[PDB]
């Protein structure tokens, strides 16, 4: 009769500790103790949870409510599992800028969410502006804009918000400060008032791709040009061509589920700014770059030896974490992510985490973590970074390069070749680590003529509407077809990786691709072409 | 508010279907029930008894 | 320790009906130990290959690993590897219950052959349920591969598999948290375990003790002392009366012969003995014995003689009369003789059974199926192998068998004893402390008359290679059952008044029944009339019902002999005018009488018995419409007597008896459900076929 | 069967008076009475508490909730013990400044949390401005800035807040006023409103070390130069080079734990300014510099004979207080903190406390307190300061010097020496009481050539990224390799401790290191180098 439930969370105690699952009986849902033989054929996941926590994850959703689905329908599916905290992670994406002086530099930008190292719990991103010359004659910005030593430039960018977290935000929109260089804060983006009436569900933009991005400058009378910028400042920008976007965690209110009538109402008492601290002090954090080489972060509830209450949570081994957090499975009992075996990935640990795992690896007498993977205990607060082992990385843990050998295989499939260009089909992921291409011509006797012999003249690779990459030679040519002085002359195509690129003219203003580390990518004679 | 829902709920949602013709028999019997039983015994003693037809009362043997 | 022992203590506490009591009786013992690898002298005698065991889920197998095990034979003892977490760890507790349930089914129930059939049908319902979820839950692949339905041979041949499926279900029900799970995937199975573990299980225990003779003697002895005072106070008249009751009293020929002394005896001397249908076989032997010593108006003198040669059998009059001792069905002097003895016997049973010395007691009685229904009794036993019962006929019998009443003196036993060949019923009777009863020194008990019984279950059981019908029962006040009969009377009469068009309050299907098969008889009305209506032309029923209602006549369904009901005796007025058979029609009272218990030596079912009597009444109305003042039948009109002289012998020999019955046989046949029969009477009696259509025309 | 528990704090009376303990049972937590023999082997701590106080500490957390872990997960572990009040202590840390006139002096600053003597419950800090001359040509502070007698300079500094306490603050951040000299209040930094929506957990920074520090000057239009500063003031500053930062205790609201749903919600009714006084009036306060010679403060609940209700608290002997507040342990029954025996520490007492302890030692007939430590009763209102006995101290209880022998011993491990510099490895704690080094060379006949014969230059010792101390004499050697007139000439190096340093030019503007008390630190001949 008692069916004791100390945590008062609907699920009874015994069920919570050993494992349970909900399974639909024709039209009615009920809670059942895990039976090994009858549920496995039906494809249901075996849950575990804490009998003494109203929300094992500690996020604003009770153990019971979440798995049954009586919950805000926007929480992403993979976060329905009770051991994955569902919370938001907002960073800002700026799409393009335009420049002038208080002859307008209008360039399109690409941004990537960043993370650097002793790395801490605060969201920030980093944009890198393309250096290539959209206009032939637009050499030297200092002159395209009549900028003088005692002049001032105005900054006008376009931004949109991306929610890469696991829960929706409702009312508020985060404050965010622009910074050039190490500490020169150019601007703090105002908190627009009573305007973020829309919603940010995970993996969405606000406003959507179909709408105008929010103009950064108000266009109103608040400040004529809030973002002024002295001459010397412009110089700093010219050498680095990089910006940083620091954002805090002041989110809005929380959407809660009311059991009596199934209405999801935004309660004005609960605010994400009181909850995040809890999450940040009681979970192990796993960062993964598998999907599209973009940093997706998840938080898992782990035990902390020092605290009685915390010892109650079901023991969580790393192996399942990847399984339940990302989609890893066991086709043949070997852990893999969409084909790619676990062995093609790196393991990096914070100095703290490093020490802890060294202990754990000693009582098992193993050296290759890939074996004892399912025997690694998680403690609270480890921070773990799983990155593709094949690519090179920079200081801000952004994908920046790779071994040259890998690059070649990505090109061994020539769908067609003519005197007008190539229409390739490359794996969408590689073609974001290639800055440009070097075109060159070879005399029948070994000479070498490089067509686009300027640092800022590499962007010759477009993408067709069917995902087929198409290389246009006539772009930075003279709008003329391709000439060949000899059907026996070899035709070489070169690619230039990010790491080996130059972003400004050299000491003596060299523009040739001479001192650029080039990896051989193509060599077909005239007959082949 | 939660209180009120119950009373309305019972009155409208007839859980099971008595049937097409049962209701007719059940209705008449309930009707005669309200009259004091002692009256019915007096009626039978003096002879003929009430029989319930179903069709047009205008046409009965 | 203190808590571990308490932990185990709490585990055993959940067990339902303290199955330890039968367990100890089979010499089982309970030991709490540690390290069952390292087990005990009690165990370790079976360290062999069998060390691989399968948990509820079937995965692990290690003698050391698993905590729960049972000795599995010869007064098996179970080891549980005592610990302290059993209270809260369900996944650890289930295995404890799983093996304890397994020894009960494999060692206990198997010793008395139950489960038998009752469980089998559940099984059949499982592999044939709509969703294929449930089967997967209660049995492994070996069973799953069965292509067809499970018969009794399969269960007796494997028996390992059934023990497995059974034990699992037991386990799931006892554990509180899983009970709900059970109800969702195996409703019927839950139902089975639900009724099992809370009433019959106590019933089951006693039969286990019932095999040890010592235990039986103890119960018997315990009954003796209670009756010492009553027995010591018994008089000679009581015992002498009691002596008569046990043994049927046979009539002495010399007394009867000396009681006639007139010309009839000489008249009897030369009579065609073997030509009377009215006499029965057993009565012929009596006549034959008299004949050695020593179709006209002489068979009427034989009718009187029949009412005088019956044996003196007290118990028999009692069912025939249904408790109405004043029945003028026999000679007054004999009537006075019977009334005094029973009333005297009624005083003898003055001691009530009620005591503080004993609880629920069950008693048994072997009874012949032919005594309740020779119609079912005729096909109850499998035509080929007399040790098996045909399930198909069985299914009809159990359908509406729900309660019974005993108006006579029950003679019951104390301990089960082997039955005679013709006894296939094994009754289990519970008593109430208030029942008045008499004790017998010969190991039998005499219960008071007018007892009511409600049937709780009807099942097939197995014993010593022979089949039986197990019936339980609880004694209750007869009035509680009597209330059911009147309410049943009102339900049926109200329904037909609307279907016919009669005034709401008429008392037409009134039936008074006081016998063992009551409940089926009442329900069987809801079927005879349905076949009765759908088969006869609507306008005939209304018109004929009108005739019957125009008078006080009523249909009367009974379970007592027709000569004893009420209506029959009064109007005939002659003592010798008594007649008993399957059915009877009284023109004077316009009533139809249907005695259920007997079996027509010709009729195929009960409906036909009704239709035959129906023929007799209807035949009377057709003649009535021709002339109101004169009371006469359709026969005696020159336009029908002749018809009986020509075609009268073209059908069954029974109809050839006379004109009145003759009309009735054809009437059913022309309206039989088998069109062939209808066709048959057409090509065998073409003249009658147009004749019959002419009386019904009158409308 | 009812179990009387008057204080209504979950734990029953007998348990509280006699001793109890929390012990995790497989997955279920239950409270148990202390059993001497069976609990000891698992390393569980024996708790005691007050049967008549809803929160023995008197802080907003009940006796039960704290030990069970039902509490804001941010409270530091050391405060999990039932007898230590958990409350915040906010002081301000200023990292660097910049100067100009209403030619910009940009110096890095170092701050230390201070404590002086009759010391009161109010947080204050003390900044020290770097004195070394970053620029060669910046002779004379008065001139480097074209400061006139009738001019005024503007001050623009960077600060961050530091929480070294044991509990979180949530919304507000305290107002705090800067003061030069004894009483010249230059400015009070406004308390920005509804902007500190983030959290300051103990031992964290705000904003964290990863973000731009809060610019002290608004940089907006609120006041053109809020921090005016007369000429005489600037002079005073040059003479003292030392400021004070006094802060009050107006913190925010308190986060309490709710039983119905396990949510940690910020209550708008309870405000720290009402709780702090009681705690400060019912506990003995102990300051310890063990970790890093920085002032760490802890508070223990002590009995006050005079108060009925207060006699209920468990009698607390000093030794255990030290055991539970800081991490002291007994490997062999001898009190020690990471190697350093207890005997290496000083005991300082306020006059009241002095009297009380003199009594306590009188009724015990003992003279060395280090023996009878576990027989000393603690009373309410005692104030105790435990500092390492080995170092010299100034008036503001900052570590300022030490006996030379320890200093020398700290250098006997010369990891490397060359003509380009030394790569030493010194215990991280010592190099914070050494202002710099004077290097000199000695001719074989007793001459003395001091390389950096400028007082400012001293700061020649940098630290490499591997924790190896590295001395780079190159900066003040005009990028010239160290020359030696004789492979037999000894090279002597001296170190100068803070206490013996000079902060301004002398009477006659001496720049020589003559009248400075110098400690011999190194002496290797030319061939050895």
């Amino acid at each position: 009769p008692t069916v004791p439930d100390r945590d008062n969370d609907g699920i009874p105690d015994s069920l919570e500790v050993e494992g349970y699952t909900v399974d639909v009986k024709n039209k009615r849902t009920f809670l059942s103790p895990w039976i090994s033989n009858i549920h496995e054929k039906k494809g249901l996941t075996k849950y575990k949870s804490s009998p003494e926590k109203w929300s094992t994850a500690s996020d604003p959703y009770s153990d019971f409510e979440k798995v049954t689905g009586r919950i805000d329908k926007n929480v992403s599916p993979e976060a329905r599992h009770p051991l994955v905290a569902a919370y938001p992670i907002v960073h800002v994406d700026m799409e393009n800028i335009i420049l002038s002086k208080n002859r307008t530099i209008s360039k399109n930008t690409s941004t990537s969410r960043t993370h650097t190292s002793g790395f801490s719990n605060s969201n920030s991103s980093t944009v890198a502006i393309d250096h290539s010359l959209s206009l032939a004659g637009e050499r030297t910005w200092a002159e395209t804009m009549g900028l003088n030593t005692a002049d001032t430039a105005r900054l006008n960018a376009n931004i949109r918000y991306v929610n890469t977290g696991t829960a929706p935000i409702y009312n508020v929109l985060p404050t965010t400060s622009l910074v050039l260089g190490k500490n020169q804060t150019l601007a703090t983006i105002k908190a627009k008032e009573n305007q973020l009436s829309q919603i940010l569900a995970p993996n969405n933009y606000y406003p959507s791709k179909n709408l105008a991005p929010i103009a950064l400058n108000a266009q109103d009378d608040f400040s004529s040009t809030p973002i002024t910028m002295n001459y010397n400042q412009f110089l700093e920008l010219e050498k680095t061509k990089q910006l940083r976007l620091d954002t805090d965690q002041v989110y809005g209110n929380i959407a809660t589920y009311n059991f009596e009538n199934g209405r999801v109402r935004v309660d004005t008492g609960s605010n994400w700014s009181e909850v995040l601290p809890q999450i940040q002090e009681t979970t192990a954090r796993i960062i993964f770059n598998g999907k599209d080489l973009n940093l997706v972060e998840r938080r898992i509830a782990a035990v902390n030896p020092s605290d009685p209450l915390e010892t109650t949570k079901p023991d969580m081994t790393l192996k399942e974490a990847l399984k339940i957090a990302f989609g890893f499975n066991e086709p043949n009992g070997n852990l893999q992510y969409q084909g790619k075996d676990i062995t093609e990935f790196d393991f990096n640990f914070d100095q703290q985490t490093s020490q802890n795992i060294k202990n754990q690896l000693a009582e098992l007498n193993a050296t290759n973590i890939y074996t004892v993977l399912d025997k690694i205990k998680l403690n609270a607060k480890m921070n773990i970074l799983i990155r593709d082992k094949r690519f090179h990385y920079d200081r801000n843990n952004i994908a920046v390069g790779a071994d040259e050998s890998v690059v070649k295989e990505a090109h061994r499939e020539v769908i067609n070749s003519s005197t007008e260009g190539l229409l390739l089909n490359i794996d969408k992921d590689i073609r974001k680590i290639l800055s440009g291409y070097i075109v060159e011509i070879e005399d029948t006797e070994g000479l070498k003529e490089v067509i686009n012999d300027r640092y800022d003249m590499l962007n010759i690779s477009s993408l067709r509407q069917d995902g087929k990459t198409f290389i246009d030679f006539k772009k930075y040519n003279d709008k003329l077809p391709l000439y060949i002085s000899n059907p026996n002359y070899k035709v070489n195509v070169y690619a230039v990786t990010k790491e080996n690129t130059i972003i400004n003219p050299s000491e003596n203003g060299d523009t040739s691709t001479n001192g650029i580390k080039k990896i051989l990518i193509f060599s077909k004679k005239g007959y082949e072409i | 508010q939660e209180e009120h829902l119950k009373e309305i709920m019972k009155h409208i949602v007839k859980i099971e279907v008595k049937g097409e013709e049962a209701v007719k028999k059940e209705a008449a019997e309930k009707l005669l029930e309200k009259v004091p039983s002692d009256v019915l015994e007096m009626y039978k003693a003096i002879g003929g008894k009430i029989y319930i037809v179903d069709g047009d009362i205008t046409k009965h043997i | 320790e203190a808590v571990k022992k308490e932990a185990a203590e709490k585990l055993l506490e959940k067990v339902p009906s303290d199955v330890l009591e039968m367990y100890k009786a089979i010499g089982g013992k309970i030991y709490i130990v540690d390290g069952d690898i390292t087990k005990h002298i009690s165990l370790e005698a079976l360290s062999e290959d069998k060390k691989k065991i399968k948990d509820i889920y079937g995965k692990d197998a290690l003698l050391h690993e698993h905590y729960v095990y049972a000795k599995e034979g010869y007064e098996p003892v179970l080891v549980i590897q005592s610990s302290e977490d059993y209270v809260e760890n369900t996944e650890k507790a289930l295995n404890v219950y799983y093996e304890i349930g397994k020894i009960l089914s494999r060692d206990i129930l198997s010793k008395i052959n139950q489960p038998y059939q009752k469980f089998l049908d559940v099984l059949n319902t499982i592999k044939n349920a709509s969703d294929s979820d449930g089967q997967d839950l209660l049995f492994t692949n070996q069973l799953k591969e069965h292509p067809t339905d499970f018969s009794v041979e399969f269960l007796e041949q494997n028996s390992n598999e059934v023990q497995e499926v059974f034990a699992k279900a037991f386990a799931y029900y006892i554990e509180p948290q899983h009970r709900d799970v059970l109800q969702l995937y195996a409703p019927e199975a839950f139902n089975y375990m639900d009724k099992f573990n809370e009433q019959e299980i106590n019933l089951s225990l006693e039969e286990l003790k019932d095999q040890r003779m010592l235990a039986r003697y103890e119960k018997w002895e315990k009954i003796k002392q209670h009756y010492q005072h009553w027995s010591d106070s018994l008089s000679e008249e009581g015992r002498g009366l009691l002596k008569k009751l046990q043994i049927p009293i046979e009539p002495k020929k010399d007394d009867i012969i000396h009681s006639l002394s007139q010309e009839e005896k000489e008249l009897l001397k030369r009579i065609q003995i073997d030509s009377s249908d009215f006499l029965s076989t057993e009565e012929k032997e009596f006549l034959k014995k008299l004949q050695i010593d020593i179709s006209e108006k002489e068979k009427e003198f034989l009718k009187k003689l029949k009412l005088d040669i019956q044996p003196y059998d007290i118990n028999q009059r009692l069912q025939d009369t249904g408790g109405l001792i004043d029945s003028p069905s026999i000679n007054l002097d004999v009537r006075k003789q019977y009334k005094r003895d029973i009333q005297n016997i009624d005083a003898l049973l003055h001691q009530s059974i009620g005591s503080t010395l004993y609880n629920k007691i069950y008693l048994y009685e072997n009874m012949n199926i032919n005594n309740l229904t020779a119609t079912l009794g005729a096909d109850l036993v499998d035509s080929t192998d007399n040790t098996k019962i045909n399930r198909g006929i069985f299914n009809e019998f159990k359908k509406n068998f729900k309660y019974s009443i005993s108006s006579n003196y029950m003679i019951v036993d104390i301990n089960e004893r082997p039955a005679l060949d013709n006894e296939r019923l094994k009754w289990r009777i519970q008593l109430s402390p208030d029942t008045r009863a008499g004790y017998l020194e010969n190991g039998k008990l005499i219960l008071q008359r007018n007892i009511g019984l409600e049937i709780k279950d009807v099942q097939i059981i197995k014993q010593s290679e022979k089949e039986y019908i197990r019936i339980d029962a609880k004694v209750v006040p007869k009035s509680k059952i009597d209330t059911k009969i009147q309410e049943a009377q009102l339900n049926i009469n109200q329904e037909w008044n609307k279907a016919l068009g009669l005034p709401k309050y008429t008392k037409l299907i009134t039936f008074n029944v006081h016998n063992r098969y009551a409940s089926n008889i009442v329900e069987s009305a809801y079927l005879i009339l349905n076949e009765w209506k759908n088969n006869i032309q609507s306008d005939l029923i209304k018109k004929v019902t009108n005739y019957l209602v125009d008078g006080n006549g009523r249909f009367v369904f009974t379970d007592i002999t027709l000569p004893n009901i009420a209506e029959q005796y009064t109007h005939q007025d002659e003592i010798y005018e008594q007649v008993h058979s399957k059915g009877l029609y009284v023109p004077e009272s316009r009533s139809i009488l249907l005695h259920g218990p007997s079996k027509g030596v010709e009729l195929r079912n009960d409906s036909e018995g009704f239709i035959h009597e129906f023929g007799h009444a209807v035949d009377d109305y057709a003649g009535y419409l021709l002339d109101k003042n004169q009371s006469d039948l359709v026969t005696n009109s020159k336009k029908f007597i002749d018809i009986f002289k020509e075609e009268g012998s073209n059908l069954t020999s029974y109809g050839r008896t006379n004109e009145a019955e003759f009309f009735a046989e054809a009437f059913r046949l022309m309206h039989s459900t088998d069109h062939a029969e209808r066709l048959k009477v057409q090509k065998n009696a073409p003249k009658t076929f147009q004749f019959i259509n002419d009386q019904i025309k009158f409308i």
